[PDB]
């Protein structure tokens, strides 16, 4: 799962 | 450290000469310096700080990735032993970073907005550390990094409004943890839909640039909503 | 060193992960291992070598092109003093690579003794990049000795079509543009070269067609930007 | 500068 990018 | 005999304005200067010839261990390096003068740090230098170490452990999960996934799909000991020799250097990386963040960019942090982003970078950089640990080791920093995130939280509730960037991006972050590393589904879930919903009430409130700012993040969320 | 209690055969597929993982430094650490324990590198070990050090110094010759550019457009001391880390760092892995050549592996096979030759007359001409007084002459000197000894071996021993010997004329003939104030050289060089090999690409299979024909489109590039 | 050997 995503994390916040960058 | 190395940074010690150079002046804090010079160290600043050189993370950004480093930032533009994407020299991020060089940037790290000088950041690491400028905190380890003792002030505060601006919101552009706590920015600097963190685009340095996000690139620098940012390369080595990902080559660790590689190498796990190698491993995996593995007849002898050298894939295991270089792993674990790129383990040892993330490990080493977040070391340094929470080190930091401890002593003492949390407890001096001067404002809400301050102390929720350092507070976001120490559950951050714990769980990237659970991310390849392994037994009790990994039990004792998964608690570590939802102590972090849960008091980053209680913070941005109280001082920021719901559809604020930073309090978003925390609970966005907050929510992988719950799922990827906790093993904890629901309270990932339940987290992305309140921090979704509470959101969303304020939305008709914004700016055009900040109901973009806000409806981004909303949207990671959702995409992970969706996932889970 | 610290690889000294590593095996060989380990430290050659741990470069091969590290090439994997994008992680050249280690890459070329381990190679350097590996040539330290004496024996000769076959053709692919070579290659390894190479594209470990060519990223690492790669990076370098990167960055210091960044901050020479700063300082030169505002010509404090922090910007020189940077420029001159960098500047530092890439000299130390240039020497570490040009003191693995003499020390270990520069000495039979025209393949090999070209292949290092070439590496040799690289890294002095990286060297030459960053240098300035009478240094910057001996260097360009020593440039110029490697890349020639290589040329000598490769018209003698190689045929025309040779990938070993075509890079070689490729990277001979930017020496004599960008280094050597020898554009004609430069010129003459990429030009004859280019027509050697096209005159012997019918006696190619077509997966040593395209490994050829690859580097002469090089040249061909070249030329095209130089005339 | 001009290009040289990229492989
Ligand atoms: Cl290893
Ligand atoms: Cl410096």
């Amino acid at each position: 799962t995503p994390s916040l990018p960058t | 450290g190395a940074m010690g005999s150079m002046e804090r304005a010079s160290l600043i200067q050189k993370a950004k000469l480093a930032e533009q010839a994407e020299r991020y261990e060089d940037m790290a390096a000088f950041m690491k310096g400028a905190v380890e003068k003792g002030e505060e740090l601006s919101c552009e230098e706590r920015n600097l700080l963190s685009v340095a170490y996000k690139n620098v452990v940012g390369g080595q999960r990902a080559a660790w990735r590689v190498l796990s996934s190698i491993e995996q799909k593995s007849e002898g000991p050298e894939v295991r032993e270089y792993r674990e020799k790129v383990e040892t250097e993330l490990q080493g990386v977040c070391d340094t970073v929470l080190g930091l963040l401890d002593s003492h960019l949390i407890k001096e942090a001067g404002d809400a907005e301050s102390r929720v982003f350092y507070l976001k970078m120490k559950g951050d950089y714990y769980r990237y550390l659970a991310e390849v640990a392994t037994g009790d080791d990994k039990k004792r920093i998964i608690d570590s990094a939802r102590s972090a995130y849960q008091e980053a939280m209680d913070i941005s509730k109280k001082e920021m409004p719901p559809t604020n960037p930073i309090r978003l991006g925390l609970a966005l972050n907050f929510s992988v943890f719950h799922y990827e590393i906790a093993n904890s589904p629901e309270e990932a879930i339940s987290l992305a839909k309140t921090t979704f919903d509470e959101a969303m009430a304020d939305l008709h409130t914004l700016s055009e640039d900040s109901y973009k700012d806000s409806t981004l993040i909303m949207q990671l969320l959702r995409d992970n909503l969706t996932l889970w």
